């Protein structure tokens, strides 16, 4: 998933896209 | 002392590098039918010593200014094809004589000779005043001379008009030196 | 001797073309074989090789710290790179026809001789004054505005490509709220402004 | 005293192998993981002082791609970071390789010296230097959990360093190294267990 | 060997002459000329080159 | 070989009554030469064409030269 | 053009085909035009010549010369080369009022009741416009 996040300001924002991957799986696990 | 040996230095005394040695090149034997040869085509280092110092000499210092440098860089795109000539006469020498010689500089002892006076009427002139006293070689009339300060103009007056069309459409004069004939009052 | 110059006018001296620390490239003493008035124009000749030295020399010790010196010596080598190519074609002409002499190769860099005296003092200024910071982006402006039309051409190179530095932090900042530094590099450090590291124009 | 005399385009053959990784070369012999040049080499021409300045260079060059081999080697002959680390960095050799073995070919079959292939290969050798750098910090250090976090987060840190053709270097060699961490962490998520070896994780349960 | 030598020098001595007519400004002729000027005059032969140029035009 | 040479000439320049001509017609120092050429170049002007001259002249001899160089020069 | 003429023989002499009476020969032509300048460089001297005055000897020694064709065809290289500077300050005065001559030469000369301001000056006019030494004023 973190790598076709790269097809669609580097490293620090561009890492801050990846959160949204393991954050709304987490919220799902924990509701 | 053949002949081929002086041919040998004189390539060298066209720059100012030293038998001929160091105003006159005075040579130091041979026959007078080559020393007389000699010093008159020696006269040609002596010229282009003094134009190269001052290039130099002002290439130091930051003092002169945007038109001064304009000027004096003017100076060296009229000595490559100095340092060009050179290389042409010194692949010959593995046949040139001194005779050959004179028929081969004959003209860069004129431009070597506007030159090497172009310099002197403008020595202490920092800032436009400049652009005004390599100007004052245009009323000349000589068609080989005003053809050649008359394109050094078009390279010492390009500074002149960059604040120009700055100080009209933009009113932003910036001249830490003082050259512009505005002079803002803080 | 040819192809052992064209090496000395690259960054490796050798023994005809000793390499003195302080006062820099040099020929040794006078040589039988060539002539001994040549052991000038060499000399005037090796002026530029220890600019390229030194200005190498000092671009891969990167010395002080801060991205706007970093972007310098990475846009120093822009600058840089006719020099080199310039000097890669002597080597072939040469190869060529076998009567050309030291004046013909002299003569070939005739506008680097006039460059890198300019560009010299530039860098001695950094060095010798710790100009830390933004601070540069003046410093290298003010020497911008020089006569000689080669210079003028060259250090605006740099400037443009020292400001993608700045246009990279600014936009970063107007638009993300964040300032990415770690060296109180940008004139921003609740915020607050700088003026004692503020461009001049 | 004497030497080989050896010719001038054999030397460029011969930097194409240095720059390959090979050993037991005819020039630039080794002797204590320390590759360093010959003393008897001598063209016609560059008067046996600058051949010994220019294959300087280039042997600290060799220096940075041998002791690379080396390491690679150390992993061939369940650690899964740096076994998972050298499959980035083995990657980007085999396509530097190819750069090097095609110059080879247009060799055997134009002018070629000295100072054409070394400015051919600048992009490369700029790149190179990065890496004796990066690893240098992979490499100078007991336990599983420290070799690999100290290594994984020298990347990260060497990035923001470096914030164009580096940058693409250093990125698609961290995205190589950081695929353990997102495998486990994402295997702990959905399959509800930590599946770690060695006590490679950082939580060390 | 000696021929191939003579062959090369006889090349770089027709490139140079060439150069020389641009400046002072083709090869097929050039080389024809050159061959005739070896031989033997000078003032004649171009006479000749000029009035043919004249009927050619 | 020499009428040969004149034939051929003729040919590239182009028949038989200009042949017949010019083999009527053909029936019918260096320094100086060179120094001529440099003048030449002069009223043409300009200056560094004159510079490169000089340089060729010099390779011509380091690889009949009169004869060569007087018929460039009438054709200018 | 005499410094080349004295080079070719030099290059032949190097040969040894240069003789004393082959000499006396080839330089025929450098006798007859070292002759005529230097008498123009003796007779513009002689009277003291600067502006017209120096340009009407250059039409009546030209006119002198009306049968030679050898030097005639130089004195008129002379005339129309000495009057381009002469005749570049006529097409300001003709074509527009300014009058530049920074030296007095020229044939008109303004001054600072107008019958007083430009006045025709007699010595500085070329003879050769003499007819019309009216109609430019």
């Amino acid at each position: 998933v973190h790598d076709p996040l790269l097809a669609i300001t580097f490293e620090l924002t561009l890492r801050s896209c990846l959160y949204p991957h393991i954050d709304k799986q987490y919220l799902d696990c924990c509701g | 002392i053949t002949e081929a040996a002086l041919v040998r230095d004189i390539l060298y005394v066209f720059q100012g590098i030293d038998n001929i040695k160091m105003n006159c090149y005075k040579v130091e034997n041979l026959s007078r039918s080559l020393r007389d040869t000699a010093v008159r085509l020696s006269e040609l280092g002596w010229l282009h010593n003094k134009i190269r110092r001052y290039t130099d000499q002002r290439s130091l210092d930051r003092s002169f200014g945007l038109v001064g440098q304009s000027f004096c860089a003017a100076l060296h795109q009229e000595l490559r094809e100095y340092y060009r000539l050179l290389s042409v006469l010194h692949s010959q020498l593995q046949s040139l004589t001194l005779r050959r010689l004179l028929v081969w500089t004959y003209d860069p002892k004129i431009r070597l000779k506007t030159l090497a006076a172009l310099v002197d009427h403008c020595q202490g002139r920092k800032g436009g005043e400049l652009a005004s006293a390599v100007h004052a070689y245009t009323k000349t009339g000589d068609p080989y001379m005003r053809s050649l300060v008359q394109h050094i103009l078009s390279l010492v007056s390009h500074p002149v008009l960059s604040f120009l069309y700055r100080w009209i459409y933009d009113g932003e004069l910036e001249d830490t030196y003082h050259e512009f004939f505005v002079a803002s009052d803080p | 001797m040819i192809h052992e110059l064209l090496l000395a006018l690259s960054g490796y001296p050798g023994s005809i073309f000793t390499w003195n620390k302080r006062s820099g490239l040099q020929v040794s003493q006078d040589f039988p074989f060539l002539h001994p008035s040549e052991t000038s124009v060499l000399n005037r000749l090796c002026r530029l090789g220890t600019d390229y030295i030194r200005f190498t020399e000092f671009i891969e010790q990167y010395t002080l710290h801060g991205i706007y010196l970093r972007a310098f010596c990475t846009g120093l080598d822009s600058v840089l790179q006719p020099y080199r190519q310039a000097l890669l074609d002597l080597e072939q002409e040469f190869l060529g026809d076998p009567h050309l002499s030291i004046s013909h190769v002299n003569y070939f860099l005739d506008q680097f001789q006039l460059l890198f005296p300019s560009v010299m003092v530039v860098v001695e200024q950094i060095k010798s004054q710790k100009i830390h910071g933004c601070q540069i982006l003046e410093t290298v402006y003010k020497h911008s505005c020089g006569g000689l039309p080669p210079v003028r051409s060259a250090l605006e190179k740099i400037l443009a490509v020292c400001h993608g530095v700045m246009y990279k932090q600014l936009s970063a900042w107007m638009l993300h709220g964040l300032l990415l530094d770690q060296h109180e590099e940008f004139f921003i450090k609740q915020f607050s402004l700088r003026v004692e590291i503020l461009p001049s124009y | 005293d004497d030497r080989v005399l050896v010719t001038e385009t054999q030397v460029i053959r011969e930097t194409l192998w240095l720059l390959s990784g090979v050993k037991k070369l005819f020039i630039f012999q080794l002797i204590d993981g320390k590759v360093t040049v010959r003393n008897n080499i001598i063209v016609t021409h560059l008067t046996h002082s600058c051949l010994r300045s220019v294959l300087e260079q280039i042997a600290a060059y060799g220096q940075v791609v041998f002791r690379l081999q080396e390491f690679i080697d150390e992993v061939m002959g369940p650690f899964r970071t740096y076994q998972a680390f050298m499959w980035a960095l083995y990657k980007y050799f085999i396509s530097f390789k190819e750069e090097l073995a095609e110059i080879e070919k247009c060799i055997i079959n134009t002018t070629i010296t000295l100072a054409i292939v070394v400015d051919k290969l600048a992009p490369r050798l700029s790149q190179l230097k990065v890496l004796h750098k990066v690893f240098s910090t992979g490499v100078a250090e007991t336990r599983n959990v420290v070799r690999a976090s100290h290594l994984l987060n020298t990347l990260y840190k060497a990035i923001l360093e470096y914030d164009e053709q580096t940058v693409s270097l250093l990125f698609s060699l961290w995205v190589e190294t950081v695929r353990p961490y997102l495998q486990t962490v994402d295997e702990w998520i959905v399959h509800g267990h930590l599946w770690d070896g060695a006590r490679e994780f950082i939580i060390q349960r | 060997a000696a021929a191939a030598a003579n062959l090369n020098a006889v090349r770089e001595t027709m490139d140079v002459l060439l150069e020389i007519s641009r400046i002072l400004n083709d090869m097929e002729t050039l080389s024809i000329c050159v061959r005739l000027c070896e031989q033997g005059n000078p003032e004649a032969l171009s006479s000749v080159i000029k009035e043919l140029r004249k009927a050619t035009e | 070989s020499p009428n040969v040479l004149l034939q051929n000439l003729c040919c590239r320049i182009l028949v038989a009554q200009q042949f017949q001509y010019a083999v009527r017609v053909i029936g019918s120092d260096e320094f100086l030469v060179a120094e001529k050429i440099k003048k030449e170049l002069i009223r043409q002007r300009r200056e560094a064409d004159a510079a490169l001259f000089s340089e060729l002249h010099r390779k011509l001899h380091s690889q009949n030269k009169w004869s060569i160089l007087y018929l460039l020069l009438s054709l200018s | 053009e005499h410094l080349i003429l004295v080079s070719q023989l030099e290059q032949l002499h190097r040969q040894g085909l240069l003789s004393l009476q082959k000499l006396w020969f080839y330089i025929q032509p450098a006798m007859r035009t070292m002759d005529i300048l230097a008498s123009l460089a003796t007779s513009v001297d002689k009277g003291e010549c600067l502006g017209g005055s120096t340009l009407s000897l250059l039409h009546d020694r030209s006119f002198s010369y009306t049968g030679d064709s050898q030097a005639q065809e130089l004195c008129l290289y002379l005339t129309k080369a000495a009057s381009a500077p002469y005749f570049e300050v006529l097409e300001k005065w003709i074509y527009r009022g300014i009058i530049h001559d920074p030296y007095s030469e020229f044939m008109v000369e303004e001054h600072e009741y107008w019958d007083q301001r430009y006045t025709i000056v007699q010595q500085q006019i070329p003879s050769f416009l003499q007819k019309m030494a009216d109609k430019i004023l």
